[PDB]
């Protein structure tokens, strides 16, 4: 499979006024490990962040696609893009190729500033948005992320237990992929701070 | 150098569309359309000196669809083309829509069509103005009410209660502005509206008109389609129109 | 003159000038003739006649395919033009059905060729006339074209220069051609294409062209051997 | 229709492009810009037309993005535009782009003088092929780079462009530099240039003080770097300075202003 | 199939097409906008040339999307193209970012219209002017967009025939502090001022941002505001 | 697209258009250049120095290829095209045929792109007669010309530009074969003076041997205008 | 300037280009026509300028399609033009609509192809008239098409030089009762009274029908009834 | 000069801008082809601008292939475009019927250049002689911007070509050796050129029929020619 040669997982979810996105770190050809330093997190702005998966050129392109874009935007419109615009943007931009598509699994979390509505989505890779309230994620070790989100995510956690739950889910979920690992790098974002972390874990 | 060309003039103005309007006027025929509560109905002057020439073959109405007419007034073939597109463009707006085209959209579409040969140098506009006549649907009840629509050389489109274009064109709306602060127009009887019609025709052509010197174009709530109404008929009113 | 730059002008007295100056590139160029007997057709041209020991071809005429070819006169490289064009459009149809394209079909599609370089901004008239030559199911033809479109169906003509002389002498002969052989009808198309060379100039292999073509004779310009034979 | 064919694209007798001759006219007849090029920054200053009571703002939520004068093509990169407004916009938004296809494909910023010759290559076109008229608009493009620093350069509508230390397009250009001339060197600092900008812009506009209302100030300056994500790409490096576009808001103009009339109170004692 | 420019520059370096385009789009019938504090209101003159004209059918006033509306003066048809091009783009945009069109990016959207036809080969230049009036996350807005394709937001402007006088008279009586009422109000006391003959809720037309969207007043609720004039 | 006829024959023969480019040529800075045993020498006039042009280098002698350089007089803008097609040019042939362009070869390329747009319906011609100088990968050094009518032409020295037929009348009086690369900046120099005023911040010179291009830096230049406006008194 | 483009309007809503175009018709070699009951007729006075034409020179009544024909009047390679494109139009009904081309639908087609080259700066309009001789399922129907594009049916009619008194001849006529064989004879004789001998001296007559008795095919009618 | 469009006749049936290129081909260095039964030859004054130029440079005489030369009168660099093209055509000729272009066909590929003008924006301002040897032995064309080829026995072109027409009316026979063509070459050059005939300040070259092999004169052997006269 295409979409699991490079390996990598993201994951992303919510809580009150605060989302945790999480990548594992790892880059591969299927099962020869490239690097482990590679966390596929992108930040677009304050309130957005978003994670690729996939074939990694593609999500290399991808990105630097969407970096042209939301440059563009902001230059053009003179205010950050939103995640629900971003996420639209994304959508549309993954359907052109829908005839050809772009191997990657945009995995997004944002933050209203004002407001602290949070919005995740994620999306195939033709742009069919996946707009939940809890959790979304994308990658190689995706079955065994929803088994944990599912089971350790609950409604109205604050920026640390949600990393907390995030880092445990990642982990674990990775600890049962072959193609994602060497630890995790996450980043809560709230309406007033932006925390990046870097989370140990196995080195298998 | 801007009379020529679809540049303006310094007083803001585009010589070949006000050209394009005496086109209209140049063949010295006078066309009337009037609504009434249930009908519309257009009358056009039909004139045939060439004793030889085949009354029938030569007219200024026009199918469109089958729910709308049209009469040009003007270069007759500018009108014939004019035809045409409108035709495609009812045409190509029942293939993409799956219905019929309501007569404002078309008539939007076909001034779009003129604007567009009035701004694109080197089109010479079409010296007609083309007026739409046919019933269209109410979203309330779903009821038929009448319209006409016209479209000028500049692209500029109208509805209209009652509207005339061609030779006398101001001598007709004279006429029927004063016969509208009589009555009103659109509590009328397709009777009482042809009459006025033809009269309003009679009266700027400064001559009586016989049957086979107009022709009448006709949509009804009842039977919507646009038909051309017989002779027969034409002089009914015509009669009606002399006595009272 | 307001109206004489443009092939889309009329002019207010319904004339269209670009095509009557295209006409006179024509009047203006070497006299051919050609003439139709029963069986034959004959091109003659008037070439360009040696300046001392100094000489100077030009292909005037052109075979077009087994069955037709023809004469020019005019700007040369228009002629050129045609002559691709004909050639082509026969190889076409002797492709597609196996046989020569007929005369009155090949004078048609001439024609039409000529009339789609009359009508729009840039594109111009063709400034050369065309004797054509052929032979078919119906018998010899021969056509005159010109720029302007037209296409006459001739059983003489000349055109070019002094061509006026070539059609005073065809006038008075003419109506024997249906009975005469191919070396009169030779003679009778040399003799007009004569009445037209410049003073004491006379007609001699090196400045004349002759074509026959006709039944069971493909459509053959003469050479040095054969031409003499015609010319004496 | 060709008869009616202006020949926009033609020479004429004395080799002169009475097309780009005229769009430069049209630029004499704009708002005056000036820009001056430190080593602390750039400076740009701008005539505004004169404010209505009735304009209103925009409202826009990024204060730096746009004014009426002076626009961002990207982090590193702001001009200013004397003429047809509507055509700098189209040439704006081409040089956007361009800046941004140039960091599409190498992932670094576009460098001022790449992104200068691409805008006036887009101008020199209309001046060759097309038949249409040119572009009647002159940059001053101002940014910086690793290659050069700080640079400033202006455009013609021919496409012709050059560097400077300091110029002006528009109004009173003639008039700007010989004023630049005599009082622009090579160790200014920022304020320095800020003053010196003002002090010609106001001399070039026949003010006494300098009206905040007519005038717009940019400013292009490298400032610490906040938004190292270091964790998000570990073998990339951060610089620990950035370029920055600023528009001033009036307030942060008001100080520079003053202190630009304190020097032509101070230059009208001498006499 | 003419591509040369019909637009071109003069000696004095002025684009004479397009100032004889701005000539046209003065001639046009007024039309005027003011914005307040909670919305924006835009109202035209819709002088029919005759009583037998469907005044239902004259459209001087005009959606664009749910957001944003606009009028114009100058001439109609030129107009029309130019909403129907601002009508897609609204669309485009929802249907990229599935937001509204913010104003001020559709009005640049028309202003490059605007410009490329004063460039492009073949046409003349737009002989009307548009102001365009939204509300999006920066708030009320009111641009008005001439056929050089510049653009000016404004507090309350007015283009058309009577518009110098009606200007004038927007500057007295425009307050920063301003309602919707008022602003109504105002708007179309301004148009009364410069109208020949009596205002009614056929001859007039008006259109307000309110909220967060743009409606074309009813003939019903324009007579409300037009028994207190 | 826009395809009109630009440039036409008028009656007398002439194509007015390239008439009139070569006319924005005779207003250009001149430009010079001479051909030694061992190098090529383009020296070029710059337009003054005012004060406030950038005091970093900008070179008005234009890089084509690691071998191939080129000045020119004329538009600016149409010159930067014309040098942007040549720089694009020696790669596609490199490119092509892993060689180095002779220069010849460059120099044909550009004036055929000259030609072309005297040719070409909807464009003037480029308004740009170039100097264009170098080394084949033999050793050989070249020095060609080329004027908006496409024509080029190689010398063994010449001038472009402002009063180049004066510069160039000059030029065949003095001119020497087989001159070294000292007597060659001094000749250049010499004969740009002819037209320049000051030799002082108004002369870009470029020194062009096998495989080694050089600026005069503007201290090495003054000793030459010295040793040479000392030698113009006689 | 007004009326060297038929892209343009003069100030008076003509366009001259196309009444320039229309003397071009007028200054031709006259033609007539006549629609009976039965069938079309129409004649052409063919104007040689050579004594040495072959007879079938210059014809300028072509067939369109089985049905119907088309005789020009006027620059007979600009009609050759038209008649291609009249040709064009009965081949497509009959490609596609599998029904031979009603003559009022053919002299329709012929009509916008005319106007259309009345309408853009780079063609010019045609000068030349056809007239369009049908008998379809419609009837016999005989159409004229001028330069202009406009198109009107007619009983009879007569275009050219000789055009005015022509008219004055085929307004004798009684359409309702004239038969086609009689119309052959009437419309040939009216184009030798009216034929001027002292300028065009080389004319033959050309002479076309469609009708009942041709079992409705349009073909020159044989040189044993002129 | 833009009044009259490019495709337009004159009154006497001449397009104009062919009668103009003809101008303009007067204007050039004189250029001449002489037919012999040992070869052809072609010769051309350089008329070099300046003793600086390096005469190989401007080469009025150019190699279509082994056995074919061309020789410009007019706009050289025009005719760079023409023998780029008859090269190319020669070349294709070898490549697709193995044998060497006649002399004829390459002449008529040259003009086929030529007739391309509305594509091309006017016509080649050149005429050139095209000298070749193939089956039918030694041969001389013309090609002019009409397009019209035109085989010769000895021809000039240039301003020198009606003083040179002159020359061969009374001088040349359809007989003479190589040597004697060589010499009443350089004699016309002597007689019409400006400047003073010497071996740089022309270009000789000539296609033998013997080898059928296409030689390029150099100075000396072209003073060879000088000597004996």
């Amino acid at each position: 499979s295409i979409m699991a040669y490079s390996g990598g997982s993201v994951m992303a979810m919510a809580g009150k006024e605060c989302f945790v996105i999480i990548s594992d770190n790892r880059l591969g050809e299927q099962l020869k490990t490239i690097s482990t330093e590679v966390p596929k997190l992108h930040v677009v702005n304050d309130s957005i962040v978003y994670g690729l998966t996939g074939l990694r050129t593609d999500q290399q392109t991808f990105a630097n696609k969407v970096q042209f874009r939301t440059e563009m935007y902001k230059l053009r419109e003179e205010r950050d893009i939103t995640g629900k615009a971003f996420a639209a943007m994304i959508t549309s931009m993954l359907y052109e190729a829908r005839f050809g598509p772009w191997f990657v699994e945009p995995v997004i979390g944002s933050i209203d500033k004002s407001t602290g509505e949070v919005y995740l989505c994620a999306t195939d890779l033709i742009g069919a948005p996946c707009e939940p309230e809890d959790y979304v994620c994308a990658g190689t070790a995706a079955e065994s992320l929803h088994g944990m989100c599912e089971a350790l995510w609950r409604p109205g956690m604050s920026p640390e237990e949600l990393f907390e739950i995030a880092a445990q889910a990642m982990l674990s979920a990775c600890d049962r992929d072959s193609l994602s690992g060497y630890g995790a790098v996450a980043m809560i974002v709230t309406k007033d701070k932006v925390t990046t972390r870097l989370i140990k874990g196995r080195k298998d | 150098f801007d009379k020529y060309i679809t540049v303006f003039s310094p007083e803001g103005s585009l010589y070949q569309v006000e050209y394009a309007f005496k086109a209209v006027t140049y063949p010295g025929l006078l066309t009337v359309a009037i609504r009434c509560k249930d009908a519309v109905l257009v009358v056009t002057q039909h004139l045939i000196p060439d004793r030889l020439m085949r009354p029938d073959s030569v007219t200024a109405l026009y199918e469109v669809t089958p729910n709308i007419g049209c009469c040009m007034t003007g270069r007759a073939p500018d009108g014939r083309a004019l035809v045409q597109r409108a035709r495609e463009e009812a045409s190509d707006y029942q293939y993409r829509y799956g219905v019929e085209i309501p007569i404002a959209v078309l008539a939007k579409r076909m001034g779009d069509k003129a604007q567009v040969r009035t701004q694109q140098a080197g089109l010479r506009p079409m010296g007609v103005v083309s007026t739409f006549i046919g019933m269209d649907q109410s979203d309330q009840d779903g009821s038929l009410k009448p319209q006409i629509y016209t479209v000028d050389p500049a692209g500029w489109t109208g509805g209209h209660i009652a509207c005339a274009a061609g030779k006398k064109q101001v001598e007709a709306m004279a006429f029927l502005e004063k016969r509208q602060k009589s009555t009103e127009l659109d509590a009328l009887t397709q009777k009482e509206a042809a009459m006025i019609a033809l009269a309003a025709l009679q009266s700027a052509i400064g001559t009586a008109v016989k049957a086979k010197e107009v022709e009448v174009g006709r949509c009804t709530a009842a039977n919507p389609a646009f038909q051309r109404v017989p002779n027969s008929e034409v002089e009914e009113w015509l009669t009606a129109v002399a006595e009272a | 003159n307001e109206y004489d730059s443009d092939i889309t002008t009329w002019s207010p007295t319904g004339r269209l000038f670009q095509i009557e100056y295209a006409n006179e590139a024509v009047n203006n160029g070497s006299a051919t003739v050609g003439v139709k007997g029963k069986n034959f057709v004959v091109l003659a041209a008037l070439k360009r006649s040696p300046v001392a020991e100094l000489s100077s071809y030009q292909e005037k005429v052109f075979e077009i395919d087994e069955h037709v070819g023809m004469s020019i006169s005019g700007l040369v490289a228009d002629g050129r033009v045609l002559a691709r064009y004909l050639r082509t459009e026969c190889m076409n149809y002797r492709y597609m059905y196996s046989n020569g394209m007929p005369m009155n079909q090949m004078a048609d599609m001439i024609g039409e060729k000529h009339q789609r370089h009359i009508q729009c901004s840039g594109k111009r008239p063709f400034g050369v006339g065309l004797l054509l030559a052929g032979y078919d199911r119906q018998g010899p033809h021969l056509y005159q074209t010109v720029p302007s479109g037209d296409v006459y169906d001739y059983k003489a003509t000349a055109m070019g220069v002094r061509s006026q002389a070539s059609r005073t002498y065809l006038e008075r002969h003419f109506e024997h051609f249906s009975d005469c052989t191919l070396d009169e009808l030779v003679t009778h198309a040399l003799k007009a294409l004569a009445s037209a060379t410049s003073e004491g100039i006379e007609l001699n292999v090196k400045n004349t062209t002759i074509a026959i073509v006709g039944k069971d004779t493909p459509f053959t310009i003469f050479e040095e051997e054969s031409a003499r034979k015609y010319l004496d | 229709s060709h008869r009616y064919d202006s020949r926009t694209t033609t020479f004429s007798p004395e080799g002169r492009l009475y097309q780009v001759e005229y769009a430069v006219e049209a630029i004499q007849q704009a708002g005056t810009v000036i820009g001056v090029c430190t080593k602390d920054g750039v400076v740009l200053a701008g005539e505004k037309m004169v404010p209505h009571p009735l304009f209103d703002s925009e409202s826009m939520q990024d204060k730096n993005t746009s004014g009426e004068k002076m626009y961002k093509i990207a982090e590193h990169i702001g001009c200013s535009v004397a003429g047809v407004t509507s055509d700098a916009y189209a040439l704006l938004n081409y040089a956007r782009l361009s800046a941004l296809r140039h960091q599409y494909t190498f992932q670094e910023p576009m460098a001022i003088e790449d992104l200068c010759r691409i805008l006036c290559d887009e101008k020199q076109l209309y001046t060759q092929y097309g038949g249409v008229r040119p572009y009647g608009v002159s940059f001053l493009l101002v940014g910086w780079d690793r290659y050069y620093g700080y640079q400033l350069y202006s455009t013609e509508p021919s496409g012709d462009y050059s560097a400077w230390s300091a110029y002006a397009i528009g109004q009173n250009d003639q008039v700007a530099h010989a004023l630049l001339k005599k009082d622009w060197h090579e160790s200014m600092t920022l304020e320095d240039g800020m003053l010196l900008a003002l002090r010609v812009l106001g001399k070039t506009m026949d003010t006494a003080k300098i009206d905040l209302d007519r005038v717009e100030v940019a400013v292009m300056r490298k400032v610490p770097a906040s938004n190292i994500d270091q964790l998000l790409d570990p073998f990339k490096h951060h610089p620990k300075t950035t370029p920055r576009f600023q528009i001033l808001t009036r307030s942060e103009l008001k100080p520079h202003a003053e202190r630009a009339d304190q020097a032509r109170e101070a230059e009208e004692k001498a006499e | 199939e003419a591509f040369y420019g019909l637009t071109t520059f003069s000696p004095s370096g002025k684009l004479i097409q397009i100032e004889y385009a701005t000539t046209a789009a003065g001639k046009g019938t007024t039309a005027l906008g003011v914005k307040a504090t909670d919305g924006v209101v835009i109202a035209a003159k819709k002088k029919a040339p005759s009583t037998l004209v469907d005044a239902s059918s004259i459209q001087k006033v005009f959606v664009l999307d749910e957001h944003v509306g606009c009028t114009y003066s100058g001439m109609g048809p030129d107009c029309r193209v130019l909403i129907d091009s601002a009508r897609k783009n609204c669309q485009q945009y929802k249907l990229m970012y599935n937001e509204p069109i913010p104003i001020s990016q559709l009005v640049r959207k028309i202003s490059a219209i605007y410009q490329e036809f004063t460039q492009s080969g073949g046409v003349r230049p737009f002989g009307c002017s548009l102001l365009v009036a939204g509300v999006d996350a920066n708030g009320y807005h009111l641009y008005q967009v001439d056929p050089s394709g510049t653009f000016w937001a404004w507090k309350a402007t007015a283009i058309g025939t009577g518009s110098p006088d009606a200007k004038a008279f927007l500057e007295k009586r425009y307050t920063v502090d301003m309602e919707l009422e008022d602003a109504v109000h105002t708007a179309l006391l301004t148009l009364k001022e410069g109208f020949d003959g009596q205002m009614t809720s056929e001859n007039t037309q008006v259109g307000r941002v309110v909220e967060n969207r743009f409606e074309i007043l009813s003939v019903d609720q324009l007579r409300d505001y037009l028994d207190q004039i | 697209s826009y395809d009109r006829a630009i440039t036409v024959f008028s009656p007398d023969g002439h194509l007015f258009q390239v008439e009139y480019a070569q006319e924005a040529v005779k207003k250009g800075l001149a430009a010079v250049g001479v051909l030694g045993s061992d190098s090529v020498v383009i020296a070029v006039e710059k337009k003054s120095a005012v004060k406030l042009q950038d005091s970093r280098t900008i070179r008005k002698i234009y890089k084509v290829d690691a071998n191939i350089y080129l000045a020119f007089a004329g538009l600016s803008a149409d010159a930067r095209v014309l040098i942007n097609k040549a720089q694009l040019e020696c790669q596609r042939f490199s490119l092509n045929y892993e060689d180095t362009m002779d220069v010849d070869m460059l120099v044909r390329y550009v004036a055929g792109v000259q030609q072309k747009s005297t040719q070409s319906g909807g464009s003037r011609p480029f308004g740009v007669a170039t100097v264009i100088g170098g080394f084949n990968e033999d050793g050989k050094p070249h020095l060609w010309k080329t004027d908006p009518s496409g024509m080029c032409s190689a010398w063994r020295a010449v001038a472009i530009g402002r009063h180049d037929q004066t510069v160039i009348e000059y030029m065949e009086k003095s001119y020497k074969d087989g001159m070294s690369r000292d007597e060659c900046v001094h000749f250049a120099i010499k004969s740009l003076l002819e037209v320049v005023e000051s030799g002082s911040r108004n002369i870009e010179l470029l020194v062009l041997q096998y495989k080694e291009a050089r600026y005069l830096t503007e201290e090495e230049l003054q000793k030459f205008v010295v040793e040479v406006e000392k030698e113009r008194e006689e | 300037g007004h009326d060297q483009s038929t892209d343009v309007f003069s100030a008076e809503g003509r366009v001259f280009q196309v009444e320039y175009a229309g003397k071009a018709v007028d200054n031709s070699s006259t033609a007539v026509a006549a629609c009976c009951k039965d069938g079309v007729v129409v004649a052409v006075e063919k104007v040689h300028t050579s004594r040495m034409l072959e007879k079938g020179s210059n014809n300028r009544i072509h067939a369109v399609d089985r049905q119907a024909g088309i005789c020009i009047c006027g620059l007979l390679p600009d009609g050759r033009a038209i008649v291609s494109r009249a040709r064009q139009e009965a081949e497509n009904s009959r490609d596609i609509f599998a029904t031979p081309i009603r003559g009022s639908v053919l002299a329709n087609r012929v009509g916008e192809f005319m106007h259309a080259y009345t309408t853009h700066f780079a063609y010019r309009p045609f000068g030349c008239s056809a007239i369009i001789a049908s008998y379809a399922d419609d009837g016999p129907q005989l159409f004229v098409s001028d330069p202009s594009g406009t198109v009107a049916g007619y009983y009879g009619v007569a275009l050219g030089k000789a055009k005015t008194v022509a008219k004055s001849e085929l307004e004798k006529l009684d359409f309702s009762s004239l038969t086609c064989d009689e119309a052959v004879g009437k419309l040939a004789s009216i184009l030798h009274e009216v034929h001027d001998k002292q300028k065009d001296k080389l004319y033959e007559v050309e002479v076309a029908w469609v009708c009942d008795k041709s079992d409705r095919k349009f073909v020159h009618v044989p040189a044993d009834m002129v | 000069e833009y009044d009259r469009g490019v495709n337009t006749f004159s009154p006497e049936g001449r397009i104009f801008q062919i009668e103009y290129a003809v101008e303009a081909i007067k204007l050039g260095s004189t250029s001449l082809g002489i037919r012999t039964p040992e070869g052809v030859v072609l010769a051309a004054e350089k008329r070099v601008p300046s003793t600086l130029v390096v005469p190989s440079s401007m080469s009025k005489i150019m190699e279509v292939d082994s056995h074919i030369a061309a020789v410009m009168s007019g706009m050289v660099a025009d005719a760079r475009i023409l023998v780029e093209h008859a090269r190319v055509e020669s070349q294709n000729h070898r490549f697709t019927y193995n044998e060497p272009m006649s002399v004829e066909s390459c002449t008529l590929a040259t003009c086929d250049l030529s007739i391309q003008f509305g594509l091309m924006s006017r016509p080649f301002g050149v005429s050139l002689l095209i000298a070749g040897v193939d089956e039918k032995g030694p041969q001389l064309w013309q090609t002019d911007p009409s397009g019209t080829h035109t085989r010769y026995d000895a021809q000039a072109i240039g301003g020198g070509a009606e003083a040179a027409q002159s020359v061969f009316t009374e001088r040349y026979h359809r007989n003479m050796t190589l040597e004697e063509g060589e010499t009443l070459a350089v004699d016309i050059l002597k007689q019409v050129m400006e400047d003073q005939l010497s071996p740089e300040n022309i270009e000789v070259a000539v296609v033998r029929a013997d080898d059928g092999k296409l030689h390029m004169y150099t100075p000396t052997e072209i003073k060879a020619i000088m000597s004996r006269m």
